[PDB]
């Protein structure tokens, strides 16, 4: 589906608030000891709706959260951290759990390249052919 | 009705899980997998706290959720609560290890006061999430400001400093239909509170007070009431004192 | 190995219970505010000993607990969650996490539609051989 | 030794992990791997308490360990534990939180009473899980309904109301090779429990009293025997009252 | 990149405690009411240096610190268990995250012992030839 | 500067994270991934309380982390920390549900005093962790075995009992420039220790002390000083008794 967002106003600014997770550490800062405090791990950007992407980016979590809702009511763990992971691992599952039948519609192989590795090599035996 | 993911398509934001993925969208690595949250107030909702409140309510037998998203929106008004019963009971559980307050507020609305608080957790009305720091919850936690909002989830492409201001609100009845709110000056000086006030305006009206000498000169109560003559939409795109507990009125 | 029922009897019968992860929400009922409480997120169904299926999850359960309490006792989380995630991965490792040699017995790859694909356009050259 | 994975072959259940599956087993989704749990009752175990209590034992040294799983079987019965020490500490730990009973019992045998405990936590001697809300784990909680199981891992092929009854036990020398039990019919009436009693037996004999009159008409206690004389497999495949502490006999 | 030693000493043999995850289990000692204690599940095992490799584990857990300092300060799980399956995951990614080229560089299939099935059953045909 | 991952290539390690992987490189299970833990020990840094405790400090506004390990090496050091301070309230947190101390340790120094403690949590001065049971942290727990540390990450090609000794001390002044340690030989005599001593002799020095009958006979404490006559690298390549609060001095 395309997502039309159907809330009364956007803020087609998104102003955010991140961590660089593995950012260049200058020098010490990366020990916890000499490192910053909670209040200071962020980093800032700001993005403009650019595709309509801001405008998008706000219906889209509006329309997760009764599937999100639903999924938080039938776990049992106190905090979800998995659903990325598990995103990825469907990813795989989709494209590779199954057997990949070569010039199928569900099979993402490729054989373009050699293809023309076996089609052009032909003229090694059909005109070599020397008698 | 699985988790939708947000994917780019023909220069376009829509959903498509791992299922609706066509061979040509590649994914090499977690990293282009994102979590986010969204603020309901860059949806246009009413952020004063008399309209805030009434989007939460109290629900015994539903265990509390929370689940993390990795990047979040800048905030202009969050939220802190510190209610109690009339008997002097805490209505909202202390944060859970680990849970802090959310990073990002222009203006951190404090309410303290009283409510029934007839139920276990506070929950969010609309079904949306509060936001901490990097966890969203299905509930509220005593005294931890928060930023209601939603989380979405995302299939990157490969390809001004902060201030915070607090602003304090004393409440009887919360979470009812009968809820009164005082914005406070000091801890003898208040004003009756409206949903038309804004951020900008409460403190405004609160120099106004302390650069005027209007703050209660005695060991009582001081109630301000702000007649509706004075008037006062989304946030991103923009007198005379008479006292008459004591209540009076600002012309 | 094959799974044999080796208990003193077998409830030939399953009524069982789960949760709809995502059933089809019904207005405002997957707001957990004015969803159900903890006792009435569950569905219910019976299944029936086709294929002796309830009789070999019974045996398969029982045989299973010796595994799965060494694994309990060599980790140091308290809850454990992640067992059907590492057995997807590790799914996807044994099929995927080397270089699939194709016709061999370990890769998953079948090229038959498209050996139909070289094997039949042979005749493009072979016979289109005006001459 | 790695944990057994169930999978469908040839009309037929086997164990088979993801390195013994051949390239025609196919797996597209997450959603086709489960974690069941399967009751010990299914097995024709004995689940009269006397006989259940004795497969559970006290023991320091070992870490509780808890696994979840999807899916569980509606059980006859399941056990509530509230038993302390001769000197009125608890023998069994709070449940953590997030740790609830088990959803679906039609009975629930309630035991109170005392024992040593020698240990610091109780676990099943014969290896088995306490079974709660979608979570196994190797020891019992305090008041905290479980049922006797054991848990399976299975790969899915791509493809009467709810009514509970609490029955109520106190003990004496819990956890021992001498433990006695008592029904309990009211606070000052009882029955000397025996392993053939079944729970429908209970319950009838419990009526028969109330619709007798045969419930202690002091402030003491009232202990019924049954006689031998009166009898009482599966569960799935199916007097008079003269007195003599006050010991008493029911022909 | 090459991992370099640049401690001030090495213990070149390392004698080493882990946990037998599911051991040949001797009769009820899986069982955990009857199993070993906290103090008694470990094994035990000696390595010594053979191509520098304790010296080498030492620099690289050393190395590893920066990096898994940065990530856990960005995280907000109080004990992470999952570092090591993300790692498989994107093992599997870099693979097969999108469409496999066939004889590219980043595309993990062998075609050897197949190219050698179609270019000699070439002759069913070529000699095969009756005229 | 994602976290390196070790791979054997060339009959040698190195680090190649798994995009700078070659397609030979093959892993087949998770089974091949491995985390591990290296004592501090092995690099030879100095093992003596004096100069172990000077890499750990006192620090606010930084959230405990913890990761776990699989598996780990045999410490010839270990210690141990109870810290008050001189109000008697705790320095350290009690450890959290589920951390118990290293397994393996020849030698742990339990060290018991007092410090200023100005901060919430101690952490190590130069990035390294805290080693645990499987779990490695970035704080110090109270009375909790632990050796310093690092974590690595492998992919595994395809392919003496254990004794320990509690050496005790007394601290003031911990976690400063100006700190204080005692050798407890017992409850009334003590030695005032260097970082010259080593374990062995600490142990053969509190032998002496008992086989030639030097510990204090009052109720008055008995404070030996060793004087630098007596002299005392890495472990794994290896007196006259005068009397002058109650110092002395050994020759
Ligand atoms: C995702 O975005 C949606 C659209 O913005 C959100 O929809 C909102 O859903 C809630 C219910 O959870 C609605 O609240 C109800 O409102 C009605 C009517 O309220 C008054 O407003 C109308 C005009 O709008 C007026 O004509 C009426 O007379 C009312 O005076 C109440 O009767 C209900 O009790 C309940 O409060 C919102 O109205 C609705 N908003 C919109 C713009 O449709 C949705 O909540 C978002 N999801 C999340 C998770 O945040
Ligand atoms: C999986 O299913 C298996 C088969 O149903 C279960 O096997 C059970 O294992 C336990 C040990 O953990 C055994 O308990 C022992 O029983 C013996 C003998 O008890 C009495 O019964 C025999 C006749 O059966 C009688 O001849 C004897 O004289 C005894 O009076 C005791 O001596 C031991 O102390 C211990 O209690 C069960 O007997 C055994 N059941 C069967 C049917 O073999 C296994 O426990 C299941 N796994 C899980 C995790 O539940
Ligand atoms: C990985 O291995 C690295 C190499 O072994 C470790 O490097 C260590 O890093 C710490 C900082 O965190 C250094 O500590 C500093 O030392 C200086 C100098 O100390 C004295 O020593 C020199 C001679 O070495 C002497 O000339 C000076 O005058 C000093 O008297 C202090 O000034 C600082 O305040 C701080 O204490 C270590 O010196 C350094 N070791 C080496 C051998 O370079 C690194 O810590 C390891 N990583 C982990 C996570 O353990
Ligand atoms: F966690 C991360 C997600 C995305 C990134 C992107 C990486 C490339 N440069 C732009 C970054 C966009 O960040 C976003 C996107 C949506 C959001 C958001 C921030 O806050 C609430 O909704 C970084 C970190
Ligand atoms: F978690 C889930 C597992 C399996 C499903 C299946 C989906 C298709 N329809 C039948 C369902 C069978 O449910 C089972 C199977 C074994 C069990 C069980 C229930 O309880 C204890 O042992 C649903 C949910
Ligand atoms: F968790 C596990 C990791 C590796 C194995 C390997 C399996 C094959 N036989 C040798 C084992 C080597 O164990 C190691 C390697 C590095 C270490 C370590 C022990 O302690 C700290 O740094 C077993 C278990
Ligand atoms: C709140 O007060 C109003 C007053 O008009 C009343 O109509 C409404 O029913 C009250 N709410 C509840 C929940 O009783
Ligand atoms: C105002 O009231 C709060 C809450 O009781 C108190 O903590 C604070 O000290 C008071 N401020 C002054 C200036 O008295
Ligand atoms: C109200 O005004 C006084 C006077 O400057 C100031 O100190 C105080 O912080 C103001 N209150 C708020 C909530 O900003
Ligand atoms: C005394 O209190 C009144 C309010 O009752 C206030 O308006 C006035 O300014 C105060 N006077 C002085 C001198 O502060
Ligand atoms: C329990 O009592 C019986 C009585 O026959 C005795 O044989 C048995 O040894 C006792 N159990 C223990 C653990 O002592
Ligand atoms: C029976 O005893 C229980 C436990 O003491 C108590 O809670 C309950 O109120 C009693 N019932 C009556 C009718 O007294
Ligand atoms: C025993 O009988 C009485 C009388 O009907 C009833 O109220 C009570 O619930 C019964 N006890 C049990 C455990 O069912
Ligand atoms: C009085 O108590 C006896 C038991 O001692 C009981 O059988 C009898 O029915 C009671 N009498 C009445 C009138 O309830
Ligand atoms: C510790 O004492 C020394 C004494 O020479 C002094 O130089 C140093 O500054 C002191 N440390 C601190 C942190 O003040
Ligand atoms: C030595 O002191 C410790 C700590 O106060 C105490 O627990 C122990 O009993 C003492 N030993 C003797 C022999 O008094
Ligand atoms: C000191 O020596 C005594 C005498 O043998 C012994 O009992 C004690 O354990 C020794 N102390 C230590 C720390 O080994
Ligand atoms: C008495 O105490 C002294 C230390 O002041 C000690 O050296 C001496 O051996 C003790 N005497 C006896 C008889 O133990």
């Amino acid at each position: 589906e395309a997502i039309v967002n159907a809330q009364p106003k956007c803020n087609p600014n998104l102003h955010y608030w991140t961590t660089q997770d593995e950012g260049a550490a200058i020098g010490l800062a990366w020990i916890p000891y000499f490192g910053p405090a909670a209040e200071g791990i962020y980093i800032e950007g700001l993005m403009h709706n650019q595709d309509g992407l801001i405008c998008g980016l706000r219906q889209l979590a509006n329309e997760t959260t009764q599937a999100l809702q639903l999924f938080l009511r039938a776990t049992t763990e106190l905090r979800t951290f998995s659903i990325l992971n598990r995103k990825a691992i469907d990813f795989l599952l989709q494209r590779w759990g199954g057997t990949c039948h070569i010039l199928g519609p569900d099979c993402c192989i490729e054989p373009a390249d050699w293809t023309k590795n076996i089609t052009d090599k032909i003229d090694q035996i059909i005109h070599d052919f020397v008698d | 009705r699985s988790i939708p993911l947000g994917v780019i398509h023909n220069s376009a934001l829509q959903v498509s899980d791992v299922d609706k993925l066509v061979c040509r969208d590649k994914l090499s690595s977690t990293n282009q997998l994102r979590s986010v949250g969204l603020n309901l107030e860059g949806n246009g909702v009413a952020t004063d706290v008399p309209s805030a409140t009434k989007r939460w309510g109290f629900r015994s037998g539903v265990p509390p959720k929370v689940v993390n998203y990795e990047a979040g929106e800048w905030a202009e008004n969050c939220y802190n609560l510190e209610i109690k019963k009339p008997d002097g009971s805490e209505c909202l559980p202390a944060a859970p290890d680990g849970i802090r307050g959310f990073p990002r507020c222009r203006y951190v609305h404090k309410v303290s006061g009283t409510g029934p608080c007839a139920g276990d957790f506070a929950f969010h009305k609309e079904g949306a999430f509060f936001l901490y720091d990097r966890l969203a919850s299905t509930v509220i936690y005593r005294g931890t400001t928060f930023a209601e909002g939603v989380v979405a989830f995302l299939i990157l492409p490969q390809a001004s400093g902060y201030y915070s201001t607090t602003i304090r609100y004393q409440a009887t009845g919360f979470g009812t239909n009968e809820t009164e709110y005082l914005f406070e000056v000091d801890n003898l000086t208040y004003v009756q509170l409206e949903s038309r006030f804004t951020p900008q305006f409460l403190l405004q009206l609160n120099e106004t007070i302390y650069t005027s000498g209007k703050r209660s000169n005695t060991t009582g109560k001081l109630i301000w009431k702000v007649n509706p003559e004075i008037d006062t939409w989304a946030f991103w795109e923009t007198l005379s004192f008479t006292v008459v507990x004591x209540x009076x009125x600002x012309x």
